[PDB]
């Protein structure tokens, strides 16, 4: 295409594209490096398929990885969503820190980094112990607590290195940092999944139907993700004379899916917590029943999963948008929806807008989240695929946002002038 | 390390000032001629630095009696390098300005010495102009009251002393001229900015804006002022003390809709009434009379927030000045209309070399590194600071604080030590003057209203037994000299009465006391209902002022109130930091647009033939008119080409000269070339009949009028966009990127309109 | 029957949403499929390269 040749003609855009690709090569290089005392052959023997590499296994229908980047930035994700939930009328110090401005925000960012290190340590301990139980105690050689804390501190060092790499690739690179690293994790898992689907193989036309359905779902995801309900906003603090246009008018855009993917975080925590607390109690009748009904590849568990995605989309849409804080900010800065009094009436106006938009966005999110179950069941795919889950939403969003960032860097060169 | 370099160069200057001493005048005035021809043959200013500085040292000892110390030479070398010389208050920064100003005015391109107000500019211009006119250069002083010819003579001199407002407004008015010979300024070459942190940090929060008067309305101002004057300060409006925002309550909105006969105040047909009600609220509640303005000769005159003096030409924007004039019962003037805008960052970053000196730079050092690429260099003092900075005396009420201040001033007046009390507003200064009137203490007051006697008051303010109450006017650059016996009493006790918006500003007040190794006391008397504590104090510590009791004869001897005072001042400093950062990046967008427009408008002005410029404008307008019809999609004859023929005959080619047959079935570029060569021969007939230079005058007027009108509309539309852009941040975008993209689209549509207007007005006239 | 009134309101609300038109829908799908295909090939090639270098160095 012409536009990717226009990018490489500007030197700054090409400079940060090449820096981003070098940081992704660094991330992949580190994903090949094993952990200290983890005895890689029993790890590579644990899988149910044949992945590429020795640290990549196909466990639980997912491409698991046990390098020094085994956690990825997942502790940063869960630390940020916990800190964000704590800002909203639970911990008061965080509330006033958010209320301060761009310096109390730095206090919240510092707390999120320290909480990231703490949660990365706890997750690395749980992950190494659970993987060692999965291998039968054979995964860790010398299973003493000094070796577990060595493994935990090196996985936490890997995750903190990935966060530094994200800071680099957002300072000197193409876009957001952590989002590019998450995108890299997903689409670096893609080629071995394609190799498994090839190593499996009416089937050629079945995979052609699957690829056409994947392009159809990518089009539907772009359609919902790029759609805003634009509420018009009128400001009554400038004279606005001399024929105001009306084309670039001020508005307040609400997304159709304002929550994002975070409702699936809350729904899968609600779906994994009963099997772990039943796994601590040993095998019984009710332990096996809890394990059988909270498994979302079977219709009772899929129904509980869909219901929790819809309910947590409503909760997190009203957490993310917060129509009361929106109405107060609109009243304070002097704007108003035309026709609606700027106090409580705009709060309940945009509350009604948010109820309807959140219904459509929650149904889209639940359908996207239970799509890979249907592709695996009704396309005879291997269960390794997870083809069209919320990783599809993450991939589409990061691709489109990086493209928009690049075109915004591009247009600063094209200031024409009437003389030319 | 650069400070050892500055010490080395200062010792070099010391050796050769040993050499330069026994030279007559006319042999020391000849050194300027010698340096000018050596600077024209092959030398640079950096090679001439030690001989030029030794010549200025000797000339200064011959004229003013002052022979600059070696720390003044170190500050002069730090100013020649383009850095910021942070010499302390009282140290002698005016002579250290005269060293690199002489060195950099030898090339003939002009040096601007910028100061904060016109008292300091005229004072420094007089003394240091005596030095420079001994040496043989020419010193102009650019004031607000001069005409354009006197301003052109001031900028044509070798060294020009002005304030930052006049330099900014002269730049903005030079890009609104019609002839090149109406510009007063020369190309901008070197600026030595005295009090850099006032000008480049504090006052850089604001833009300079040249307006021109629009049509007058008056009935809605009197109507909204008569409404707001009956409005019950707690039921019908809330005044937010933190950010001084006055808003109606729902009871007040109901009363507004009843008083004006409307049904909804928040419609889109009542946006003018809502604007007038809001500006009458701000004029009544948030704009107090002797704090924010004054009424002089039936006019509302703005008291400047930084300099503390009256800004005579300046008026409040967006109808606030007219609401204040309706509030005060004065004659309501016309509206205004922004013609030009610049910020002080974007003005002083045009200057090819920028230096500066101040007393209080080090805390803002990284800001000076991030924007201006200037490095704060700290200079020693040559005599230690013997000034006594006592800690603040915090009180419960303002009446107890002011009783304490008057008691302190009374017991320092009894010994004979001169006192300088430092307030901020004009009304608190008159309050403390009447607090010393009874108690029988003879004083002087230096308000914004008492600016005529200022140079007299400062000459008596350091005598024996001299009380001076002074607002922000005094505490920035004022040099109070001590009288006889006053240095034995520990002369000039400065008694501040409030914390300012930074530590730099109250350090400048203390610097009024210090003054190069002389003794001096600086006591601040704060209060707990001071405006800094009421507006920015945290609500925890604002609860126990009942715990401290209600007496106010002795100060609060706590350590939780001192932490509250310091944290409130740091909160103001952080707010101002972020506000000036925001103004910086959004005026970087408008800076790129303004630099393009102003450069091309200037080369419209000094172009002795405009045929190529106007023809490229007509061709660009014509290409867009061709491509507005004739799109890429519907190629075979769904192209509506008689509409295009009608457009060409209404815009370019005099009503009959094109039919459908001339452009039927043609490629867009060949019909463009056909219409374009018809336009060229029509232009050649116009240039033949109309004249040759008369045609250039005609289309220069057309082009400049189009550029000016569309650029004023673009400044307005760009302001409206910057109003709504944080609301764009509600949709999880970066709002600065949205501002940049919509500003680019708006700018390019503006230039298309310029080309369309110039094409139509040239071809159809 | 409140729920059918609510679903009529949802359908009425979806017509005020500013959905992407077909031109930018096709351009967006082109960008997404180009990014996914390029990074699939890029990551397969650097996995092969790191695997050969790992086989060399051990
Ligand atoms: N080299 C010198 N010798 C004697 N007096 C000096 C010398 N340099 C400055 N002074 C005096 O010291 C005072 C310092 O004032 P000024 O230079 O205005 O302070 P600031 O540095 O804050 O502008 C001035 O009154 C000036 O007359
Ligand atoms: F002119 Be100074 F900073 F006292
Ligand atoms: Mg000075």
């Amino acid at each position: 295409f012409r536009t990717i040749s226009n990018f490489m003609r500007v030197s700054d855009i090409r400079n940060k594209i090449i820096f981003t690709l070098l940081m992704l090569i660094v991330f992949r290089i580190g994903t090949f490096i094993p952990v200290p005392s983890v005895n890689t052959d029993v790890l590579k023997l644990q899988d149910q398929l044949n992945a590429f590499g020795v640290l990549n296994i196909f466990c639980g229908g997912a491409l698991q990885n046990f390098s020094i980047f085994a956690m990825g930035v997942m502790p940063y994700i869960t630390a940020s969503i916990i800190v964000q939930l704590l800002q909203m009328d639970v911990v008061p110090k965080f509330a006033e820190w958010s209320k301060q401005g761009e310096m109390g925000r730095r206090k919240l960012a510092q707390f999120t980094r320290y909480f990231t290190i703490v949660l990365g340590f706890i997750q690395a301990l749980g992950m190494s112990y659970g993987f060692n139980n999965l291998a039968g105690g054979m995964l860790i050689q010398n299973p003493g607590i000094g070796t577990y804390l060595l493994i935990a501190v090196v996985l936490t060092a890997g995750t903190a290195f990935l966060m530094w790499l994200g800071e680099q690739i957002t300072a000197k690179g193409v876009g957001n940092g952590i989002s590019i690293i998450i995108f890299a994790g997903i689409v670096s898992g893609i080629p071995t999944i394609l190799n498994q689907i090839y190593a499996q193989t009416l089937n050629i036309v079945r995979l052609l139907l699957v690829a056409l359905a994947v392009v159809a779902v990518i089009v539907g995801v772009i359609y919902i993700q790029q759609a805003f309900r634009k509420i018009p906003i009128q400001y009554a603090k400038r004279l606005e004379g001399r024929n105001p246009v009306g084309g670039h008018s001020t508005h307040l855009p609400l997304k159709v899916n304002p929550a994002g993917v975070i409702p699936v975080i809350f729904a899968v925590s609600f779906l994994i917590a009963p099997p772990t607390i039943a796994s601590f109690f040993g095998t019984n009748d009710v332990t096996l029943w809890i394990r059988r009904t909270f498994d979302y590849t079977h219709p009772v568990g899929m129904t509980i999963y869909v219901v929790l995605i819809i309910a947590f989309t409503y909760f997190y849409a009203f957490v993310q948008v917060n129509p009361e804080q929106m109405a107060d900010n609109l009243k304070k800065q002097g704007g108003y929806i035309p026709g609606i009094r700027p106090g409580k009436n705009t709060q309940e106006y945009v509350t009604r807008i948010l109820y309807r938009l959140t219904l459509v966005g929650s149904l889209f999110l639940a359908f996207i989240a239970v799509l890979p179950v249907f592709f695996v069941n009704f396309a005879n795919l291997p269960p390794s695929a997870q083809i069209g889950g919320t990783s599809l939403l993450i991939v589409v969003g990061v691709a489109l946002e990086t493209m928009k960032q690049l075109e915004s860097q591009l247009v600063k060169r094209h200031y024409r002038g009437f003389i030319k | 390390r650069t400070l050892n370099r500055y010490e080395k160069i200062a010792n070099d200057i010391d050796a050769i000032r040993g050499d330069y001493e026994n030279l007559s005048d006319d042999a020391l005035k000849h050194k300027t001629i010698e340096f000018k021809e050596r600077l024209e043959k092959g030398a640079t200013t950096d090679d001439l630095l030690v001989e030029a500085f030794a010549v200025v040292r000797e000339a200064s000892r011959r004229v003013t009696g002052m022979f600059p110390f070696k720390v003044q030479l170190m500050g002069g070398v730090a100013l020649h390098d383009g850095n910021i010389a942070e010499m302390k208050t009282g140290e002698g920064k005016t002579l250290t300005s005269t060293l690199p100003v002489y060195l950099n005015a030898l090339t003939g391109k002009g040096v601007h010495v910028v100061t904060v107000n016109e008292y300091l500019a005229s004072r420094d211009a007089e003394q240091m102009g005596k030095i420079f006119e001994f040496l043989g250069l020419t010193v102009g002083l650019n004031l607000n009251s001069m005409s354009k010819d006197e301003k052109r003579e001031a900028y044509a001199a070798d060294i020009t002393y002005s304030t930052n407002n006049e330099l900014g407004f002269d730049y903005l008015r030079d890009n609104m001229v019609l002839y090149k010979e109406q510009m007063v300024q020369r190309p901008l070459h070197f600026a030595v900015i005295d009090e850099v942190d006032s000008i480049l940090i504090d006052e850089a929060r604001t833009p300079l804006i040249i307006s021109g008067q629009a049509a007058k309305s008056t009935k809605l101002y009197v109507q909204a002022n008569a409404f707001v004057r009956t409005l019950k300060a707690e039921k019908d409006y809330t005044y937010d003390i933190k950010t001084k925002a006055v808003q109606l309550t729902e009871e007040g909105m109901t009363k507004a809709e009843k008083a004006f006969g409307i049904d909804n105040l928040f419609d889109v047909k009542h946006v003018a009434l809502n604007h007038h009600i809001n500006q009458a609220l701000k004029a009544h509640v948030a704009m107090q009379k002797d704090v924010d303005y004054v009424v002089e000769d039936g006019q509302v005159v703005i008291v400047d927030s930084f300099t503390g003096r009256l800004m005579k030409g300046r008026r409040y924007s967006e109808g606030l000045h007219q609401a204040i004039e309706a509030k005060e019962g004065l004659e309501i003037q016309n509206e205004s209309m922004t013609l030009a805008t610049i910020t002080f960052q974007n003005y002083f970053r045009m200057y090819e070399k920028l230096a500066g000196m101040t007393g209080t730079a080090k805390t803002e050092e990284e800001e000076f590194r991030n924007i201006y690429n200037m490095q704060v260099v700290t200079i020693p003092t040559n005599r230690p600071v013997v000034r006594d900075d006592r800690p603040d005396l915090i009180y419960r009420t303002m009446e107890g604080k002011f009783k304490a201040v008057a008691e302190d001033v009374a017991q320092r007046y009894m010994t004979g030590q001169p006192v300088l009390v430092g307030t901020v507003a004009v009304e608190t200064s008159e309050l403390i003057s009447k607090l010393l009137k009874n108690k029988g203490i003879p004083h002087q007051v230096l308000n914004a209203k008492n600016h005529e006697r200022e140079a007299q008051i400062i000459e008596e303010a350091g005598q024996k037994g001299a009380v001076t109450i002074a607002t922000n006017m005094a505490g920035r650059g004022t040099d109070i000299k001590l009288g006889e016996g006053v240095k034995e009493l520990g002369g000039l006790a400065v008694v501040g009465t409030e914390r300012h918006e930074s530590r730099r500003i109250d350090n400048q007040l203390r610097g009024r006391s210090g003054r190069q190794g002389d003794p001096g006391i600086t006591q601040f008397y704060l209060s707990m209902e001071d405006e800094l504590m009421r507006r920015f104090g945290a609500e925890r510590t604002m609860a126990m002022l009942d715990r401290f009791g209600m007496d106010d004869s002795t100060p609060i001897q706590s350590k939780m109130v001192s932490r509250a005072v310091e944290s409130s001042q740091k909160r103001v400093e952080g707010n101002n930091f972020d506000s000036r950062k925001q103004l910086l990046q959004y005026d970087d967008v408008l800076r790129q647009q303004r630099e393009v427009i102003y450069k091309q408008r200037f080369e419209v002005i000094d172009s002795e033939n405009l045929r190529e410029i106007v023809e490229n404008m007509i061709k660009s307008s014509l290409e867009r008119a061709i491509a507005a019809y004739t799109p890429r999609e519907e190629l075979p004859e769904e192209w509506k080409l008689d509409g295009l023929v009608d457009l060409i005959n209404t815009t370019y080619l005099d009503e009959g000269a094109l039919e459908k047959s001339d452009i039927f079935g043609k490629e867009p570029d060949e019909m463009l070339e056909l219409i374009m060569d018809r336009i060229i021969t029509k232009y050649n007939e116009k240039e033949e009949q109309f004249g040759k230079e008369q045609m250039r005058e005609f289309e220069k007027v057309i082009v400049l009028r189009a550029v000016d009108s569309k650029w004023m509309d673009h400044i307005d539309a760009m302001d409206q966009l910057r109003q709504g852009i944080h609301l764009r941040a509600y949709a999880q975008t970066n709002p600065l990127r949205e501002y940049q993209m919509e500003g680019f689209a708006m700018f390019e549509h503006m230039i298309e309109s310029i080309e369309d207007e110039v094409a139509k007005f040239v071809m159809k006239a | 029957q409140r729920v059918t009134n609510f679903f009529k309101e949802v359908v009425r609300e979806l017509k005020k949403v500013s959905w992407p038109n077909r031109k930018e829908l096709v351009n967006y799908t082109a960008v997404v499929l180009a990014t996914v295909a390029f990074f699939t090939v890029f990551f397969a090639v650097i996995d092969l390269g790191i695997s050969q270098l790992i086989r060399l160095v051990f």
